[PDB]
RNA sequence: GGGCCUGACUGCGAGGCCUGCAAGCCGAGCAGGGGCGAAAGCCGGGCCUAGUGAACCGGUGGUCCCGUGUGGAAGGGCCAU
RNA sequence: GGAUGACCCCAGGCGGUAGGGGAGCGUUCCCGAUGCCGAUGAAGGCCGACCCGCGAGGGCGGCUGGAGGUAAGGGAAGUGC
RNA sequence: GAGGGGUUGUGGCGUGCCUAUUGAAGCAUGAGCCGGCGACUCACGGUCGUGGGCGAGCUUAAGCCGUUGAGGCGGAGGCGUAGGGAAACCGAGUCCGAACAGGGCGCAGCGGCCGCAAAGUCCGCGGCCGUGGACCCGAAACCGGGC
RNA sequence: CUGUUGGGAAGCAGCGCCAGAGAGGGUGAAAGCCCCGUAGGCGAAAGGUGGGGGGAUAGGUGAGGGUACCCGAGUACCCCGUGGUUCGUGGAGCCAUGGGGGAAUCUGGGCGGACCACCGCCUAAGGCUAAGUACUCCGGGUGACCGAUAGCGCACCAGUAC
RNA sequence: GGGGGGAACCUGGGGAACUGAAACAUCUCAGUACCCAGAGGAGAGGAAAGAGAAAUCGACUCCCUGAGUAGCGGCGAGCGA
């Protein structure tokens, strides 16, 4: 049978135009009353996964 | 040339690795699995792709983000795939998304959008978008856009 | 261009014929690897423990008896077991790309242009049908015998009477392949074969 | 394709309708280089005052 | 100890420390609107190093991005919590 | 060096488990084969102090056996205890 | 029949095999001996590498025709040709932002138009991964319908 | 066909012949021409089949005008409990229905993913319907399928002996 | 006229668990194994109170594709039009 398409990735990630595996930054889902609008601003933003946690979630997504 | 003088080019067709064949091969008795633990079984170990040893894996510590839907699913809108001014050249006269799809340029049942990149042609464009930069090299090289619904 | 040398009823003239320059003897081994395995029938097969007629008893009980631990009989490493990795029905065929079997069967042929072994006839005379017929016929046409031959033609009468030699492959053009190309020796054909041969590999 | 026109040869002499295609080309000095697109208007400015002018073709 | 104040900023961030990951940390300078200062400047909480919890699931305030024939709505998304 | 393994010289490396690579031998099968070996003796067996190969192995010869076997070069695996 | 084969008196040296282990001749495991059976495979998908075809293109699937160990047709569809964005959307850019700021993620062959090469894609081959019992043998057990 | 070697020729040698047949198996060893076959042809009084050719029957058939008679009931519909669908209570429609309530006959009713409007699609609560699809007890054809520890459990008096 | 039989195949009526989720309960295995009833040479389905956005299509079955898409999911393992 053909492989299935991880669906907890596709959500989470994205396969950039090189091949980088990109996502959110964790750490502002709560607890944000005492942290730094510092914290707050680049956690608001995408980042590059290291390349070997990088290239097990591309092989759950063959078909992108 | 004769059937006997058929035979493929080096490397065409290299040989397996049978492992568990003896000793002096290199891959006897323990078949390169090495010594016990799960992998050396039969069917072993965890899709390694995912799995961490139980700790929260490094995917699913990831927070989701976008709109994923919801049944019934996805919502039909009218789609786009661009092509080029420098994927117009191949042609003369008129351009069309029908004649464009038999080129290998556009993909059926998407709608044609032309972008900038690249040198415009005095052609006879319709498509169902063009970008203000396509607008410019088309409408300013002698050619015609043909902006359609 | 070739020059192939065309047999007439009105004098040996030749005829300039378009022919790739250059062979690739590792193209030619594709198509025929690929001829001679989508051919295969695929009915080897054997069963598993699962598959073997014995009951799943386990056949003594796992301690306390000396022996070794079984279970059912049906296990490979019991005698009448089951086959661990045995050969199942495969379909060995496989899409070898157009492009490429196209090239081959004008590579083939035109190897045996580049070595004076491809002919050309117009039609076959006193040949009706008759294993004879074709026998005068291929002495008049310098095909004594001692080469095989590789018949091209869409004329069944001129087919039913080589089949039977062994030197002789008979074929419609439309059966042209490269594998009875390289088989043979020579290559007799039709100029409605040698037409019909121009069409496919363009 | 564009055009690469090369002005070689001045109007000097030459009928004023001449001269102001040379002038509508946006070409003012001799050695002087302008390329523009290929509009059969474009072009036929080049193309009248062709023997003062040489032209590439570029794109 | 005092006086005025709210930078316990908003939009970004060269470059680093640390580091298996994911985290954690330090950060000049730019723009917006500011506080204090004659000014040089300083200020993106606290002498520093503990006072903390990934994601999932939901709540609330915005935004007006999607809205299953169409306009709306239901429900989501995004920003903040 | 000569000229792309055309072979010769010179120099240096070559303990090895897990394991990584490389080059080969052998088994059954297919094309080669309407061929070729074969009763003046096939396969298999028993010897061998003989020949080739680093080796796995391949020859050769004598006895047994009495109807099969199968090349150069490729192809595929129920392939080596 | 200047050698070799058999045998072995004496002298010298000498702790079986496999397995498991930091470490076994080990007084740790397995094996009486012999012959035969006995364990890393296949499908599809993936990802690398490699051998060829074509190359901004590559390629068909089911089928239909043909063959009767003959190939062909079929372009539906798939991958590639553009990305950025949650999305609307814009597009060689785009997103955050008030910004023409900063940043994230993106965007450009070799020799004389010929010749070679290449994105890519197709097929073969090999290593490895996913799904399957997936290297083979082995439970104590759970469940179903019967005896 | 003959000669030769040999227990035996189909081997070897000589001179031929057939081929729409040179697939394959036999025959004392290796046979196109000895045998059984092969290529190509022919065949059914009787039973079964007959989806194809023909015939027969059943059957099928208008146009405006008025009338508002009919158009499938414990049904639609709604609320409760569930199942089905990719849908696990979700914004949860659709299809089905165990319980309660309970219509209308085209100006009727259902659907287009809560709901409302608009715009459309369709006519529920009666039934039947080839073919293309699945399977292999059975028969035949073919294997880079096994070759007696293999291949079915059984090549043999095997679902037997025990 | 029924009754009972038939290797698989079919429909309907009932319907597990190991296992997987590296524990487990929702979920998974799976409407699978099995039981029962029935049908045949096939069975089911079938002539729109359909699809679903095409201002479109036109019974049903089956194959390829669409597609591991849309979505479903202790948004876990997975499931999957
Ligand atoms: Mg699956
Ligand atoms: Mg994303
Ligand atoms: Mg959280
Ligand atoms: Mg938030
Ligand atoms: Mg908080
Ligand atoms: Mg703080
Ligand atoms: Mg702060
Ligand atoms: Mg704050
Ligand atoms: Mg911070
Ligand atoms: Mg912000
Ligand atoms: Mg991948
Ligand atoms: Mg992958
Ligand atoms: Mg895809
Ligand atoms: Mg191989
Ligand atoms: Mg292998
Ligand atoms: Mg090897
Ligand atoms: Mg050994
Ligand atoms: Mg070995
Ligand atoms: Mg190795
Ligand atoms: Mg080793
Ligand atoms: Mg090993
Ligand atoms: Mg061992
Ligand atoms: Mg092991
Ligand atoms: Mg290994
Ligand atoms: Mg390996
Ligand atoms: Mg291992
Ligand atoms: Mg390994
Ligand atoms: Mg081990
Ligand atoms: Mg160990
Ligand atoms: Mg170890
Ligand atoms: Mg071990
Ligand atoms: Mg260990
Ligand atoms: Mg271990
Ligand atoms: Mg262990
Ligand atoms: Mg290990
Ligand atoms: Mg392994
Ligand atoms: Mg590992
Ligand atoms: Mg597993
Ligand atoms: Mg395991
Ligand atoms: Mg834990
Ligand atoms: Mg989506
Ligand atoms: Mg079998
Ligand atoms: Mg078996
Ligand atoms: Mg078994
Ligand atoms: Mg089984
Ligand atoms: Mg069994
Ligand atoms: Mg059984
Ligand atoms: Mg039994
Ligand atoms: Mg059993
Ligand atoms: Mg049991
Ligand atoms: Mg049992
Ligand atoms: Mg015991
Ligand atoms: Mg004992
Ligand atoms: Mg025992
Ligand atoms: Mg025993
Ligand atoms: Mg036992
Ligand atoms: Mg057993
Ligand atoms: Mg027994
Ligand atoms: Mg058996
Ligand atoms: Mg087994
Ligand atoms: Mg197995
Ligand atoms: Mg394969
Ligand atoms: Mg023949
Ligand atoms: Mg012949
Ligand atoms: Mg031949
Ligand atoms: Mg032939
Ligand atoms: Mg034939
Ligand atoms: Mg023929
Ligand atoms: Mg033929
Ligand atoms: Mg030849
Ligand atoms: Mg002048
Ligand atoms: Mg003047
Ligand atoms: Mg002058
Ligand atoms: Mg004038
Ligand atoms: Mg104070
Ligand atoms: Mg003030
Ligand atoms: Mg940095
Ligand atoms: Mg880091
Ligand atoms: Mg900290
Ligand atoms: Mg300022
Ligand atoms: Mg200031
Ligand atoms: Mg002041
Ligand atoms: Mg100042
Ligand atoms: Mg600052
Ligand atoms: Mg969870
Ligand atoms: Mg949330
Ligand atoms: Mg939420
Ligand atoms: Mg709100
Ligand atoms: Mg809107
Ligand atoms: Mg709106
Ligand atoms: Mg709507
Ligand atoms: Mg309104
Ligand atoms: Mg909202
Ligand atoms: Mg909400
Ligand atoms: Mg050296
Ligand atoms: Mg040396
Ligand atoms: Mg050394
Ligand atoms: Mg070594
Ligand atoms: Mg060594
Ligand atoms: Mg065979
Ligand atoms: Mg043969
Ligand atoms: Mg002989
Ligand atoms: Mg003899
Ligand atoms: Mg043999
Ligand atoms: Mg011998
Ligand atoms: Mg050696
Ligand atoms: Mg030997
Ligand atoms: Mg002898
Ligand atoms: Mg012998
Ligand atoms: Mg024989
Ligand atoms: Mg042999
Ligand atoms: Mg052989
Ligand atoms: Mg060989
Ligand atoms: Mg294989
Ligand atoms: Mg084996
Ligand atoms: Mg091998
Ligand atoms: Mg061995
Ligand atoms: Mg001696
Ligand atoms: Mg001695
Ligand atoms: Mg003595
Ligand atoms: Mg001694
Ligand atoms: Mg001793
Ligand atoms: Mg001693
Ligand atoms: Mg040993
Ligand atoms: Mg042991
Ligand atoms: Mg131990
Ligand atoms: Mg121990
Ligand atoms: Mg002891
Ligand atoms: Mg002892
Ligand atoms: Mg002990
Ligand atoms: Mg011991
Ligand atoms: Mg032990
Ligand atoms: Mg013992
Ligand atoms: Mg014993
Ligand atoms: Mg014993
Ligand atoms: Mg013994
Ligand atoms: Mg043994
Ligand atoms: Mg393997
Ligand atoms: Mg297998
Ligand atoms: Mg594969
Ligand atoms: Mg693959
Ligand atoms: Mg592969
Ligand atoms: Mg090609
Ligand atoms: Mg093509
Ligand atoms: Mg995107
Ligand atoms: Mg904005
Ligand atoms: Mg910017
Ligand atoms: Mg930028
Ligand atoms: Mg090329
Ligand atoms: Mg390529
Ligand atoms: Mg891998
Ligand atoms: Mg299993
Ligand atoms: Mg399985
Ligand atoms: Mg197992
Ligand atoms: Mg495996
Ligand atoms: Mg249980
Ligand atoms: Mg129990
Ligand atoms: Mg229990
Ligand atoms: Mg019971
Ligand atoms: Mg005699
Ligand atoms: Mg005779
Ligand atoms: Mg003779
Ligand atoms: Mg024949
Ligand atoms: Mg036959
Ligand atoms: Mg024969
Ligand atoms: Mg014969
Ligand atoms: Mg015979
Ligand atoms: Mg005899
Ligand atoms: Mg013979
Ligand atoms: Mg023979
Ligand atoms: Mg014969
Ligand atoms: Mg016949
Ligand atoms: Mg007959
Ligand atoms: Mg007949
Ligand atoms: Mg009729
Ligand atoms: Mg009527
Ligand atoms: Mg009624
Ligand atoms: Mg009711
Ligand atoms: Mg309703
Ligand atoms: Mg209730
Ligand atoms: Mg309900
Ligand atoms: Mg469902
Ligand atoms: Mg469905
Ligand atoms: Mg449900
Ligand atoms: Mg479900
Ligand atoms: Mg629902
Ligand atoms: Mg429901
Ligand atoms: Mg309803
Ligand atoms: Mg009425
Ligand atoms: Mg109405
Ligand atoms: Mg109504
Ligand atoms: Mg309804
Ligand atoms: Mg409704
Ligand atoms: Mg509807
Ligand atoms: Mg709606
Ligand atoms: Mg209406
Ligand atoms: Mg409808
Ligand atoms: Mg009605
Ligand atoms: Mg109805
Ligand atoms: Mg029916
Ligand atoms: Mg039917
Ligand atoms: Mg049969
Ligand atoms: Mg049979
Ligand atoms: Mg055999
Ligand atoms: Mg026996
Ligand atoms: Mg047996
Ligand atoms: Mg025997
Ligand atoms: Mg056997
Ligand atoms: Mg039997
Ligand atoms: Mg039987
Ligand atoms: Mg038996
Ligand atoms: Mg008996
Ligand atoms: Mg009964
Ligand atoms: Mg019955
Ligand atoms: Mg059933
Ligand atoms: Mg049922
Ligand atoms: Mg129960
Ligand atoms: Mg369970
Ligand atoms: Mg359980
Ligand atoms: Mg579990
Ligand atoms: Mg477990
Ligand atoms: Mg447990
Ligand atoms: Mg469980
Ligand atoms: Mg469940
Ligand atoms: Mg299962
Ligand atoms: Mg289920
Ligand atoms: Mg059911
Ligand atoms: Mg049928
Ligand atoms: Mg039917
Ligand atoms: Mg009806
Ligand atoms: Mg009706
Ligand atoms: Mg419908
Ligand atoms: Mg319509
Ligand atoms: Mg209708
Ligand atoms: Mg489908
Ligand atoms: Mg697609
Ligand atoms: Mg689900
Ligand atoms: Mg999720
Ligand atoms: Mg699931
Ligand atoms: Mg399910």
């Amino acid at each position: 049978p053909k492989m299935k398409t991880h669906k907890g990735a596709k959500k989470r990630v994205k396969i950039t135009a090189s091949g980088k595996v990109v996502a959110m930054k964790t750490g502002k889902r709560h607890l944000n009353w005492q942290k730094s609008g510092k914290e707050i601003r680049q956690k608001g933003r995408k980042f590059v996964l290291a390349k070997p946690e990088a290239e097990r979630i591309k092989l759950l997504l063959p078909y992108e | 040339m004769k059937l006997s003088d058929l035979r493929p080019n080096p490397g065409a067709n290299k040989r397996r690795k049978r492992v568990g064949r003896g000793p002096g091969s290199g891959h006897g008795k323990t078949a390169t699995r090495g010594h016990k633990g799960q992998k050396s079984r039969s069917g072993g170990l965890k899709d390694p792709r995912r799995f961490e040893g139980g700790r929260s894996t490094t995917l699913m510590r990831l927070p989701k983000r976008g709109m994923q839907g919801q049944v019934p699913g996805e919502i039909k809108r009218p789609r786009y795939q661009g092509v080029n001014l420098k994927d117009l050249a191949r042609f003369e006269g008129e351009v069309t998304p029908e004649l464009l799809v038999r080129a290998g340029l556009l993909k059926k049942g998407y709608r044609l959008k032309i972008l900038g990149e690249g040198e415009a042609k005095p052609l006879k464009v319709v498509a169902h978008a063009f970008s203000k930069s396509a607008l410019e090299k088309l409408k300013a090289a002698g050619g015609e856009p043909v902006l359609l619904e | 261009v070739y020059q192939i040398p065309v047999l007439s009823p009105s004098g040996r003239r030749e005829l300039a014929a378009d022919l790739p320059a250059e062979i690739n003897p590792h193209l030619l081994w594709e198509v025929v690897r690929w001829q001679l395995a989508k051919r295969r029938r695929g009915t080897a097969s054997t069963k598993t423990r699962g598959e073997v007629a014995y009951s799943g008893r386990k056949i003594w009980p796992q301690k306390h008896t000396g022996r070794a631990r079984h279970g059912d009989i049906g296990a490979p490493i019991f005698v009448g077991g089951g086959v661990v990795f045995g050969p199942k029905p495969r379909d060995y065929s496989y899409t070898l790309p157009k492009k490429v079997r196209k090239k081959g069967l004008a590579m083939a042929v035109a190897d045996r242009a580049r070595e004076g072994k491809l002919l050309l006839v117009e039609a076959f005379a006193g040949v009706n049908g008759k294993t004879k017929e074709f026998l005068a016929w291929a002495k008049e046409a310098g095909l004594d015998g001692s080469e095989s031959v590789l018949l091209v033609t869409g004329n069944e009468l001129v087919r039913r009477a080589a089949r039977n030699l062994p030197w002789v492959v008979t074929l419609a053009p439309e059966g042209l392949n490269v594998y009875d190309i390289v088989r043979t020796e020579r290559l007799v054909m039709d100029l409605d074969a040698w037409e019909v041969f121009q069409n496919r590999i363009g | 394709p564009r055009l690469k026109v090369k002005l070689v040869k001045s109007p000097i002499g030459y009928p004023k309708d001449q001269k102001a295609a040379l002038k509508a080309l946006g070409l003012r000095r001799l050695q002087q280089e302008r390329v523009l697109e290929d509009t059969p208007a474009i072009r036929g400015n080049v193309e009248k005052v062709a023997h003062l002018v040489r032209v590439e073709v570029v794109e």
